């Protein structure tokens, strides 16, 4: 119950690493970061996270 | 100091902002901007902000709240 | 000292020491102190205590704490207030007064509070037309007495600041080493 | 011995040494050099040989005297260079 | 030498140019109370929101 | 059980959602009504087979 | 009036914690002791393992607690549990209300035990943000009304310190280095070079804006790049750079030899 | 499997140093010792995190020792609920120096990691930086003496930022960083040299057994000795200042150039401002 | 009854090599040690004991505990033909009990002479003293060649001993079976603890 929703959305692209330009899946783009195990290799352009 | 406040400000860059298109900028410390939101408005400047590279629309960081561009 | 405690004292130490009379190389110790210290209050402290060292020459205080009156800090624009304000409490210059009355605007109401207290210090027996300003002053508390987006900072200084001037009903002076020192009326500061 | 900026010889200097008769020299040194003792060049033209670096074996008391007073020399030169840069340039330190 | 010479050159020229240079030097004071205040009543608005 | 069930559950406001995709790697996406994706790791209260698109 | 110290260790152990967990707000417990009314010290931490939910009062897990605590024991470390640490990543320092019901399971423990609300992602290099308070942007969920704030120190040593110094010097085998030359020249070649075609730019904004004002001149450099602080930037590189090379050389020769 | 360059962040610094002043151990006839975990895949080995590890020296000039195995195989797991990527490494203790026992008890912890490794943390300081040094335990089988750093992540970064900062440098630039950087390199030689020149005495007093792999390697350093201001280098070297000069010529000039036009600037404001202020004065 | 902590050595050696009585000396030291170490945690539960190997590599074979961990670590084997590490061993032993958990525990030693039995007297004694200034109990298992007794052993119980099981009991262990029914009698077990 507690549990919760999560936002979804393609990679725009990487910025950095951690950083990444992402477009909400449900509207406009967001710099963000990474997790830490998610594999910051795979992460990639139009990867829908 | 100088060096501390030039630092300590670094918090307003964030992680976790909405990039933005750059618009045009009303003058000095000033401008307006695109919202992938739909939203464009006439925002502030970080004194960071290496203008130079701030052609006539960029993709930008934008603050949130302070909504301004980072 | 590591800590700012002993350090703080010093300065007071500095000034029982060396109060009345300046010693420049006390001063010139007190302000690198406060210009050396991290930690503000110490700063605060030591800018304070230098009225001290700096009674008898409330002259340049002003002049003095017209560097410290412009800073960044408010701790070091905090203490800017007390020793001026303490330097000429039992005097004149409103020239003095007024280079803290932007003080009384620095956005933290402490300072301002202290501010309003250091004015008050001064401004006893000094009013009306004598200073114009005091009317301003005394209502500066009552507005910020008035005024609920002022804190118990604010008018915490501002009603004493008020009962300050009006202390003794209002018919009594502040006075140290206006002539010889008496370090009772030291103390209570 | 012929060290330490001083390594060089003529052909006629390593066949007396060695008592080999001049035009093998080469060969020696040459294969000298193959088994890694020696490390240079040879000059025939002028019949020199420049020893970049030999191998270094072994010594006993004696010999660390001179290792000992070598490192003071070289000490010294730090001493004196390090503690003579700060003055000009007292300006900056942190 | 000569480029020793001049370097020096180069300096002094930038020194004095810097230490006289650098003399309408007053009507300093940034922030405000007026508008802070204003920022305040915002920002009380706001909470009660 | 039915304590916290009724404070979650209990909220009227309901905004329906048109499920998208069931992955099963117990995921499963759904579009709101609001016209907004939200990966669900929870499907919560609802059966699988409840689920489909 | 009243505080707390947080050891140095504390601190990193903390926001490494922190930084580790983005962004589910992560949480452990913090060793130390009451020293009067007026204050909380907190000398020690250790990290509460995670669990498919955020922070929450069951994610206070007992059998790792006390697992931990006689393990401590046997290391010296004895001390309450004087308060909890948290992370609001992203969300700055406050309390949600599912932060208040556990800081009530807090205080039935000890009646002056405090929260600690950490901010990785936010947190600056330059003053790390740190908050800790205790029950009744932040008036929003009712800074005053339900909990009120704290205020926080840090408890040194001059050698602690000393270690932190070496943090961003150097290695031992440096100072005597000199980078590869002929890599250098290209810089100096390279770096010229790239200046020689701005040292006609600044030629041409001296001979232009010469005749304009500063809101006309918005116009022009907020669009470009103006040619002045390329060359005094520029010129900084050649300087120090080579004078270093430069002074590297001067020593090796005379040094080593 | 190999690896050369190795990492370590500042929190096992000061977690070993709290470990050091909370167990009041004396740094005369006593040491610290803890555990360390990180990751030592790849070649080099980046340090984390650690934890301290009670255990006994056997009275002075300890034949055997102890260190409880249950105590680690009890905590370690307790860590890999938390922060399950932090692998179990090597071990360190605060003594100034190595010991005995030490390459005794690094091939115990070989039963509880792969690799192993053992760095010394200097608690003292009294000396200069770097308190730690890094050491591995290669075949015969001593310790290799390995380079050590100390990187800052991210979160150690804002954390000895907010704090040193009170410590600092506060010259930035480059130019003093980098003269800076230099002499402390020298005052390091310097060191160094003392301690093979005492040390060579030693051999020729404090009973020298002979260790002709050192002395070797000591002529090696004569060999490798530049000489000769020989009509070569003093070319090179020559030839080489020169494109230093015209560097310089030019960046130093051009650059008062810069300074030259802003005070033409500034002469343009006070001219101005005098006109306006005169003007005003008038009424 | 007990609050103390205490360390089991066994020698597993010339003589644990070899049956003294079922199955070998060395298994017959096992059962007992859990009858042993049971009346110990029975005597109380916390009653915690170590077990080390001394011979040529003198070692801890698990410590620190209280319940089963140690029938667990106790489980496998050991050098079998091993040899004496026991004034190490015991040295050992000493400071495992001083960092022995929760201490007002306080320190117990329990031996198994599985050993020839070489040490010097005086080193012995040291021992002796060592652990009566760390003020350890000390018994021991001995089944020797002859015995090992008119010896260290014989000596050491009593040189350590000021107040018996604040210091030490002896019990040499006789040839035969019935060892945990041999040791009932012996302050080993039961009588002081």
């Amino acid at each position: 119950l507690q549990s919760v929703g999560q936002i979804v959305g393609e990679v725009l692209k990487q910025l950095t690493e951690e950083k990444f330009i992402v477009k909400a899946t449900n509207g406009p783009r967001y710099v963000v970061g990474c997790r830490r195990q998610l594999d910051k290799s795979k992460l990639k352009p139009g990867t829908r996270v | 100091e100088f060096l501390h406040a030039q630092e300590e400000v670094k918090r307003i860059q964030s992680i976790p902002l909405v990039i933005g298109q750059f618009l045009e900028a009303v003058d000095q410390n000033t401008a307006i901007v695109g919202s992938t939101t739909g939203s464009n408005y006439y925002v502030r400047i970080l004194s960071t902000i290496d203008r130079e590279l701030l052609k006539p629309n960029a993709s930008v960081a934008l603050h949130k709240h302070s909504n301004a561009l980072v | 000292d590591k800590d700012p405690i002993l350090r703080r004292s010093g300065m007071y130490t500095v000034a029982m020491a060396y109060c009345g009379s300046g010693n420049n190389k006390a001063i010139r110790r007190l302000l690198h102190v406060a210009v050396s210290d991290v930690n503000d209050d110490v700063r605060r402290a030591a800018v304070e205590s230098l009225g001290f060292i700096l009674f008898r020459t409330p002259e340049q205080c002003p002049s003095v704490v017209s560097l410290l009156s412009e800073s960044y800090n408010p701790h070091v624009r905090y203490g800017a207030a007390m020793a001026l304000g303490i330097c000429c409490a039992g005097t004149g210059n409103k020239e003095a007064i007024n280079l803290l009355e932007p003080m009384t605007n620095d956005p933290v109401n402490y300072v301002r509070q202290g501010a309003l207290i250091a004015s008050a210090l001064i401004m006893i027996q000094q009013t009306e037309i004598t200073c114009p300003k005091v009317n301003q002053f005394r209502q500066l508390y009552s507005k910020v007495i008035n005024d609920k987006h002022d804190d118990v900072m604010a008018k915490f200084g501002a009603i004493l600041a008020q009962g300050i001037l009006d202390a003794g009903g209002h018919n009594v002076t502040i006075s140290l080493q206006s002539g010889h020192t008496h370090m009772p009326s030291v103390v209570g500061v | 011995t012929r060290p330490a900026n001083h390594r060089q010889l003529t052909f006629e200097e390593i066949a007396k040494s060695a008592k080999i008769t001049v035009n093998e020299v080469e060969l020696l040194v040459m294969k000298a050099l193959s088994v890694g003792l020696v490390k240079g060049s040879i000059d025939e033209v002028d019949k020199r040989v420049h020893m970049t670096w030999v191998q270094p074996r072994v010594l006993d008391l004696q010999q660390i005297k001179g290792m000992k007073d070598r490192l003071e020399f070289w000490c010294t030169d730090v001493k004196s260079m390090e503690m003579l840069v700060e003055h000009q340039a007292h300006d900056i330190l942190t | 030498l000569a480029f020793h010479q001049r370097i020096s050159f180069c300096l002094d020229i930038h020194n004095m140019s810097v230490k006289a240079m650098r003399f309408s030097y007053n009507k300093d004071l940034e922030s405000a109370e007026e508008r802070r205040e204003r920022e305040q009543q915002d920002l009380e608005f706001a909470k009660e929101m | 059980e039915n304590s916290e069930k009724i404070k979650v559950n209990k909220t009227l406001p309901y905004l329906v959602s048109n499920v998208i995709e069931l992955l099963d790697v117990k995921c499963a996406v759904i579009k709101t009504s609001t016209r907004q994706t939200y990966f669900l790791p929870v499907i919560g209260l609802v059966d699988a087979e409840k689920l489909k698109p | 009036a009243e505080q707390v110290y947080i050891s140095s260790l504390a601190l990193l152990k903390m926001l490494k914690h922190g930084r580790a967990g983005v962004p589910m707000e992560v949480m452990g417990l913090m060793l130390g002791e009451f020293v009067d009314d007026y204050t909380v010290r907190v000398i020690d931490v250790f990290a509460m393992p995670q669990s498919g939910t955020g922070v929450s009062v069951e994610a206070v897990d007992p059998v790792f607690q006390a697992k931990m605590l006689d393990m401590l024991k046997q290391t010296g470390r004895p001390e309450m549990v004087v308060g909890w640490y948290h992370s609001h990543p992203g969300f700055g320092c406050w309390l949600s209300g599912v932060d208040i019901n556990t800081q009530q399971s807090f205080e039935a423990l000890s009646e002056r035990a405090v929260a600690v609300v950490v901010d990785p992602i936010q947190s600056v290099k330059g003053k790390v943000v740190i908050d800790a308070f205790r029950l009744i942007q932040a008036l929003i969920h009712g800074l005053n009304r339900h909990y009120y704030s704290i205020t926080i120190n840090y408890r040194k040593n001059e050698l602690e310190q000393k270690m932190l110094l070496n943090l961003h010097k150097k290695s031992w085998m440096e100072g005597l280095t000199l980078q590869d030359y002929s890599e250098h020249c290209k810089h100096n070649e390279s770096v010229v070079k790239e200046m020689l075609e701005l040292a006609k730019n600044y030629n041409k904004a001296v001979e232009e804006e010469d005749k304009m004002t500063p809101e006309q001149l918005a116009i022009k450099n907020v669009g470009k790049q103006d040619p002045k602080r390329h060359l005094e930037e520029h010129v900084d590189v050649l300087m120090t750079s080579n004078i270093v090379q430069c002074l590297a050389a001067m020593l090796d020769t005379v040094v080593f030899k | 499997l190999a690896v050369q360059k190795v990492v370590v962040h500042p929190l096992v610094l000061l977690s070993v140093v709290d470990h050091f002043n909370r167990i009041g151990k004396v740094g005369n006839q006593k040491r610290v010792v803890g555990v360390l975990l990180g990751s030592w895949q790849k070649k080099v080995l980046d340090v984390s995190n650690s934890f301290a590890v009670p255990f006994d020296e056997d009275d002075k000039d300890d034949s055997v020792w102890f260190l409880d195995h249950d105590y680690l195989e009890n905590m370690y797991g307790m860590f890999k609920k938390v922060n399950a990527r932090e692998r179990i490494v090597g071990w360190y203790h605060t003594g100034p120096k190595l010991h005995k026992n030490d390459i005794a008890i690094n091939e115990l912890m070989k039963r509880y990691c792969p690799n192993s490794v053992l760095v010394i943390i200097d608690v003292k300081p009294k000396d200069l930086g770097l308190p730690t040094e890094a050491y591995i335990s290669v075949e015969s089988k001593t310790f290799e003496h390995v380079t050590s750093e100390i990187g800052a992540e991210e979160a150690e970064e804002v954390g000895v930022e907010h704090l040193l900062r009170d410590i600092k440098d506060t010259t930035v630039g480059t130019l003093s960083q980098r003269i800076t950087n230099q002499v402390h390199g020298l005052k390091g030689l310097n060191s160094k040299l003392l301690d093979i020149r005492s040390y060579l005495e030693k051999v020729a007093t404090g009973k020298l057994p002979i260790n002709h792999q050192i002395i070797y390697q000591l002529q090696d350093v004569f060999n490798l000795l530049p000489d000769v201001s020989l009509q070569e280098f003093v070319k090179a070297f020559y030839l080489k200042t020169n494109d230093q000069m015209v560097v310089v010529y030019l960046a130093s000039l051009i650059r008062s150039v810069v300074a030259l036009h802003n005070l033409i600037n500034n002469k343009i404001a006070n001219r101005d401002a005098e006109k306006k202020e005169g003007q005003e004065k008038e009424e | 009854m007990v609050l103390e902590s205490t360390m089991v050595c066994v020698d597993n050696s010339e003589y644990m090599r070899n049956g003294d009585f079922l199955p070998t000396r060395l298994q017959a030291q096992q059962d007992a040690v859990n009858i042993v170490c049971h009346s110990k945690t029975r005597s109380n539960p916390e009653n915690n004991v170590g077990l080390i190997t001394l011979a040529n590599d003198c070692e801890v074979l698990t410590t620190l505990t209280p319940d089963t961990g140690r029938i667990l670590s106790k489980l496998h084997t050991v050098q079998p033909k091993g040899k004496i590490t026991f004034c190490t061993g015991i040295r050992v032993a000493h400071l495992a009990l001083k960092h022995r958990q929760g201490k007002n525990h306080k320190m117990r030693i329990i031996a198994f002479v599985g050993s020839p039995v070489e040490d010097n007297e005086k080193d012995l004694v040291k021992l002796a003293k060592r652990l009566k200034k760390e003020k350890v109990n000390v018994d021991i298992i001995n089944f020797g060649e002859e015995e090992v007794n008119t010896e260290k052993l014989t000596a050491f119980v009593n040189t350590l001993n000021g107040k018996d099981g604040t210091g030490s009991h002896l019990v040499t262990v006789p040839p035969g079976p019935s060892l945990a029914d041999a040791l009932i009698s012996s302050p080993i077990l039961a009588g002081e603890g």
